[PDB]
């Protein structure tokens, strides 16, 4: 710390970027039609999750 | 030939920085960035990009305006400084797609390879995906039309690799992660018939006054494929799947004994310590 | 060997008709009658603190 020291940092969003990247990253999270990987877990409840089930059990 | 591209938010934050450098001028028209990326696998992976200062006229839609030494500038700098990316193509923040874009592509498919089409908006407002990947590909029409060139859309994913992750969760510090469970599972299945109602409902409307309303052929071919389509889920009579209805209804029998059961057996501590705690301690505190 | 269950079927007199069935999901009956099985000492022995704490 002799001779040599910091300075402390901080942050700013506007609007845009909370809007264009909270939305970009929900979507990032999400679907393109949002509607199209909701079937394939409730299809494959009775396929792939019965196993996760029995072996839950 | 490219089945899916990846495009990381860095360059839609360009984008963001594209509507903050403007300086309030009463412009704000379809700024063209260069779009860069990796052509080498089958799949595209856009990692940064930069800008060339592009403006057109008012009334005629025909002029653009582009520029050759500072894309081989720009290109030839961060070529030296990052020899991985090299370009590929292009894209728009206009909501629109104008005739002049075949012109303005037309470019950067003589100089450059095949370039893909990124059309956003320029408010962030449309709950839909906002990048959507065009191919430029000249495609054989059966009607007879002749050979022109064609936007296909190229399903997109936004997606970040190592960073970008890391410094966007802790930028917003509100958005929640996967966290399966009650939450984000039920949110979803909450705003998901808007999610669909906002599109659909968005669509249907422009779409119904285009066909009584509508001339310049728009390929209405496909549209008997998507009638058709349409048309494949006839009401089905649900006779056959009342089985299936046993088979998903049994399974909620097993999460209701699973439930029930495993509750039971979490109320043992708290049904023994609210006795053997109170009257413990409410004899012995005297 | 149908009593000693080496295949699906079954046999008539009446009729003569043949049906062959089978039930895939057999572990889902067990694991859960053995949770329901091994559950019933658990609320069974809870009954048994809280009636030896009361009375």
């Amino acid at each position: 710390n002799r001779h040599y020291y910091s300075i402390t940092i901080n942050y700013r969003k506007n609007e845009l970027e909370q809007k264009m990247l909270l939305n970009l990253h929900k979507k990032s999270w999400m679907e393109g039609l949002t509607l199209q990987d909701y079937s394939e877990h409730c299809k494959h409840n009775e396929s792939v999750v019965k196993e996760m089930l029995e072996l839950a059990k | 030939a490219v089945q899916k591209v990846v495009v990381h938010p860095l360059v839609l934050l360009s984008v963001v920085d594209h509507f903050n450098r403007i300086g309030k001028v009463g412009n704000q028209k379809r700024v063209v960035g260069v779009l860069l990326g990796s052509w080498q696998k089958k799949v595209l992976d856009v990692s940064n990009s930069f800008a060339v200062p592009f403006d057109e006229d008012d009334k005629d839609d025909s002029v653009w305006f582009l520029d050759h030494d500072y894309l081989e500038n720009m290109y030839g700098m961060f070529k030296k400084v990052n020899a991985r990316e090299r370009i590929v193509g292009w894209y728009h923040t206009g909501p629109k797609l104008h005739k002049n874009d075949i012109a303005i592509n037309e470019l950067m498919k003589r100089y450059c390879p095949n370039s893909v089409l990124v059309i956003i908006d320029v408010k962030p407002k449309d709950l839909g995906l906002p990048t959507e990947a065009y191919i430029s590909v000249e495609e054989v029409h059966d009607d007879g039309t002749p050979t022109s060139k064609t936007f296909e859309h190229v399903t997109s994913e936004i997606g970040a690799e190592e960073a970008e992750e890391v410094g966007v969760e802790h930028l917003l510090r509100d958005i929640k992660d996967t966290t399966v469970g009650t939450l984000s599972q039920r949110i979803t299945n909450q705003v998901h018939g808007l999610k669909g109602l906002n599109s659909k409902l968005l669509d249907i409307r422009s779409y119904l006054e285009k066909v009584a309303t509508g001339k310049l052929p728009i390929n209405h071919q496909i549209i008997y494929q998507l009638q058709d389509v349409f048309n494949l889920l006839p009401d089905v009579s649900l006779q056959e799947f009342v089985k299936a209805f046993y088979l998903k209804t049994n399974d909620q029998m097993v999460v209701v004994y699973l439930a029930s059961l495993i509750r039971s057996v979490v109320a043992l501590h708290n049904l023994i310590n609210n006795k053997i705690a109170n009257r413990d301690a409410e004899k012995k505190e005297g | 060997m149908i009593l000693d269950k080496k295949f699906h079927g079954i046999l008539d007199q009446g009729e003569g008709v043949l049906i062959i069935f089978d039930e895939p999901p057999v572990d889902k009956t067990y694991e859960a009658a053995l949770e329901t099985i091994q559950n019933m000492s658990k609320v069974v022995d809870s009954l048994y603190n809280k009636a030896k704490k009361l009375t």
